[PDB]
Parts: structure tokens; C-alpha cells; sequence
């Protein structure tokens, strides 16, 4: 029963894999660049 | 027991029928040998008035 108990905190790992964690930088980063490629050139240096 | 072995076995892994049908084996031997002192104690007791009958 106390590993019973244990194992549904280890559960509550949901949290642990869940809450820790990709792609929030991602889908901003590109309209980072999207839109400081307009702003920017090697050639007219 | 079973209800932590309900709530730890993960529902996604199979392989517990064993461990049941064992502790099932388990828990019907021990009901026997409840069983087994129960009716001991039944033998004693109808022993016991049968063997004072008989002394007196």
C-alpha cells in the first residue's frame, strides 16, 4: 500500500513529464525572422 | 491488498490474472484451514460432550 501511494505520486509525474515541458519559441522565432527579413543586405555593403 | 494492487497495476500492462488466480489459491487454502479449526473446535466441543456422557 505505501508503494501504492508512491506510485500515484510517481504518477502525478504528470506534472513531471506534463508541467516541465517545444514550440513557443519556435512559432514566434519565425515571425522574428519573418519579419526582420523585410527589415535586412551583404551585396549593398 | 487488492484494493492497492488495483491501484497500483497499471491498467496498460496485463500479467496480474496469475497473481490473482495465486492469491485466489492463497486465500482459499486459509479459509480452508479457517475452516479446518472451525470444525476442530465443532469436534472438540461435541467430543467433549460425548466423552462426559459417557465418563459420568
Amino acid at each position: 500500500r505505501d508503494e501504492v501511494i508512491k506510485k500515484k505520486n510517481q504518477n502525478e509525474y504528470y506534472r513531471g513529464r506534463t508541467k516541465k515541458l517545444t514550440i513557443i519559441s519556435t512559432k514566434e522565432d519565425f515571425l522574428r525572422s519573418q519579419e526582420i527579413l523585410a527589415q535586412t543586405e551583404k551585396s549593398v555593403f | 491488498t487488492i484494493n492497492q494492487l488495483v491501484d497500483s497495476t497499471s491498467p496498460s500492462t496485463i500479467g496480474i490474472e496469475e497473481q490473482v488466480a495465486d492469491i485466489t489459491s492463497t486465500y482459499k487454502l486459509l479459509s480452508t484451514y479457517e475452516s479446518e479449526s472451525n470444525s476442530f473446535d465443532e469436534h472438540i466441543k461435541d467430543l467433549k460432550k460425548n466423552f462426559k456422557q459417557s465418563s459420568d
